[PDB]
């Protein structure tokens, strides 16, 4: 089922051969179900962390009103 | 309602629109909570701490005992503090000073407010810094504010000394024309 | 009272009154009063399409075109309308920058068109809000990519491209 | 007769007449008549762009801004037009909520811009029509993600990041 | 056509626009079928069943024998039921009661209508519930509605008792002013 | 791990068989991590150069 | 500011708007640098080189010594060159000719300007081409422009011969009406 085929045990009937030939394809099919999602999520998490580090680095990159505003600040130095 | 509120506060109609817009534009009228005061005030006082003082007039503005009151009860106190009567402004500030909400200010109690302002002053005092001097600045209060000479002050016992200090009756009336 | 940029300053002016009793200092500073006048709807007329906004919205950022005093080269006082002969689908995002404070990116603008509008109005692409920032960079990189002797050196020129001549 | 929310109530008032003969009870209840006045085109003026709608369209949802009586802080009675200084490409979807009853999501809005418009107008994002609901959630999650002592603890701080200092 | 219809029904022009809008807004004028009545009516009668009664005036409104008639023949009956003449309203209701469409109401026949209303009343009758009482409420009908004293009623034999019961000639005229 | 299986050395216990069966799947897993990205970037660079040559040719139209 | 600039240059208001638009439309007012002159000018002179001459009036326009001056100091020289006074236009052109920026033009110095124009002429001279003739075209200059007969010229020594050549005082006034 895993397409190793050591060769230590091989069928020698005319029915065993049929069922082994079916078995190999069935293994190729069954095992090829996770390897899509697993590699997809590996890529997914790695690119997520990549954009995470670059986002943090981009973060590490980073009058008639002042009269009225500083008037308060003056008005606070009433304390001494 | 804009009209039910115009006939309570001293503002006009236009000056109620012009600040409902400003209020709602930054907090889309959930209602302001402390976490909004402690930063709306703080953007006016850099080089200093504004949180611990804001945490007293937040309790003052809030007539009810919710954790966030309203807009109507916000402008209802803005109108008083700016264009209200001196005998009403003084009552409002008094309710701010009465930290135990009961009707009595203790020397250390209002010390809790002065240690907040002086905290808002900055990291380093411009002249020499003295930690016992917030201890006189409070007691020099009572020197006028106590016609009993006991060390405890109530609303009449707070006002009956605060109506002749001409300088504040001219600085309790600073902004009542600017707009 | 005042609006726009100084819109919360009434709140601080009110809070200040918490000091006046304990303010043993002799005098305060008299306020900063000066001339006064109300808000008005400035009528931007971007290529036929009319936008409107409170003047105090426009003057929140004064190192720009619309905020500064050099949007007066676009005033058409026969009508009292600012007429810009520009694009009316990217002035929207520019304007919403002045309203809120975060500049946006519509998913579907030809990034060249967006960049040169930002150039014309004074805005810098640095300030794009992070909510829609890196897709701007994706469009940026894809667009950039899309944009991207007698005898002794004639032998050199012919070698590295055999398809220059037939001898090579 | 009446329009908007009570628009099918004439039909039930008519069907009711099926009872009056077999209604052996002495009397009916006299109706609920009161003051009467026709519909009118309310003129919303969202940032220069003018939208219009029957008032009875607006008052179908009365715990909101446009429906309640607190859109009177935005009335400009020098013109009799509601002027909102907001975005005019997301007021469209808000308005079509009031018309039909299902709130939509345009494929291409910077989800932050959409959320805070919904916030300002009173609408809740809970109520988005299911036809366009989960792509709102996709944009939501992607946007959120995009947003996301002397000595005895200095050793801890240095360990879990060798790139803090050189000793680590 | 708006004008070919204005000159038939009692409504004005504005009140025809104002309800073509409402009609078309919920069913974009295919035409209403029962599956639209049984829910447009039912949204007015919670805590009760509205289907089995709606399934009689659906057959009433529908002058032709289609499965969904029109808008013109919808307002043509609205105008009659609201602002029509009493002698016309009564004929309309009569055509509703005549379930066998022939011109005769049998005691059990109109019982089929009263067992529909009382069904619409609710799950639990507010006072005591009695299933034989829909059996008197029908017969108490004939006590007036039968000048033959036979137990069978026709249009003249239905009206000639229904024009003096002042209370209905004031409740056949409830809504003819509200709008 | 690479799914060759020459057969010169094969386990003959009842534990060695288990660990070999696990080993083969583990190899299929571990080696299948680069072959996504490597082939993706091969296709990527080749299509990039393809649009590059066609862009230069469209420029040579002008 | 549009008004602070109107009262300096000779243009009107409309003719300042109509060219701020044109200026800003091609260079969105960073400021023009040489790499913009050498192509804005060159689009007017095909079949010729415009760079090496543009690289002198770029230094002329630029009153300060930046690498790109402004718009205000652009129209401030446009207004002079078009509708300014002859005694001012002549000074401006003189400051262009004075390559060493000091106040003296040498025969080979202004030869550096004439070898630029004649370069701008084209690849092949329409009549016979002679490289010694830019050597007379400069010296024929001094034949008028030198009331000292020394071979060195200053501003007064440049003008005091350039005010009677009627043809240029009619070609220093070509465009002062076209717009």
């Amino acid at each position: 089922m895993t397409t190793l085929g050591y060769g230590d045990m091989v069928p020698k009937t005319i029915a065993g051969k049929i069922f082994g030939s079916i078995c190999s394809l069935s293994g190729v099919l069954v095992i090829a179900l996770p390897v899509p999602v697993i590699v997809s999520n590996f890529s997914r998490i790695y690119h997520q962390n990549q954009r995470a580090d670059k986002r943090r680095a981009q973060k590490k990159a980073r009058s008639l009103i002042e009269s009225q505003h500083h008037h308060l600040l003056h008005c606070l130095e009433k304390t001494t | 309602g804009l009209e039910q509120l115009e006939a309570q506060t001293n503002f006009t109609k236009r000056e109620l629109q012009v600040l409902y817009r400003g209020f709602k534009n930054e907090c889309p009228s959930g209602v302001v909570n402390e976490d909004t005061f402690k930063q709306i005030y703080a953007q006016f006082f850099p080089h200093g701490d504004a949180s611990t003082y804001a945490h007293y007039l937040f309790n003052a503005f809030d007539t009810t005992q919710t954790g966030s009151v309203k807009f109507e009860d916000f402008v209802t106190a803005l109108s008083i503090l700016l264009r209200g009567t001196v005998h009403e402004k003084l009552r409002w500030t008094f309710n701010l000073y009465d930290i135990n909400k009961d009707g009595y200010i203790n020397k250390e109690e209002m010390m809790d407010i002065v240690k907040a302002i002086y905290d808002m002053m900055g990291k380093y005092t411009y002249p020499v810094l003295k930690e016992d001097t917030p201890r006189q600045h409070v007691d020099v209060f009572f020197q006028k504010m106590d016609k009993n000479k006991d060390g405890i002050v109530t609303l009449d016992e707070f006002l009956e000394s605060c109506q002749e200090d001409d300088n504040i009756m001219r600085s309790l009336q600073l902004f009542q024309n600017v707009m | 009272m005042a609006a726009g940029v100084a819109a919360w300053l009434p709140f601080a002016r009110a809070a200040a009154i918490g000091w006046m009793p304990v303010a043993n200092c002799p005098m305060p500073l008299a306020p900063a009063d000066k001339n006064k006048r109300q808000d008005e709807l400035i009528v931007l007329n971007v290529s036929g399409r009319r936008f409107q906004t409170w003047r105090t919205t426009l003057e929140r950022y004064p190192d720009t075109l619309l905020g500064s005093t050099e949007k007066e080269f676009f005033f058409n006082e026969d009508t009292k309308e600012y007429f810009f002969d520009r694009d009316p689908e990217v002035f929207r995002c520019v304007l919403n920058f002045y309203r809120t404070g975060k500049l946006h990116y519509p998913r579907y603008e030809c990034i060249s068109a967006y960049d040169d509008e930002l150039a014309f109005y004074g805005i810098l692409p640095e300030i794009i809000g992070d909510c829609c920032y890196e897709e701007y960079k994706d469009r940026k990189r894809e667009n950039a990519e899309r944009l991207m002797l007698s005898f002794r050196q004639t032998m050199w020129r012919a070698f590295e491209n055999p398809h220059t001549s037939t001898l090579a």
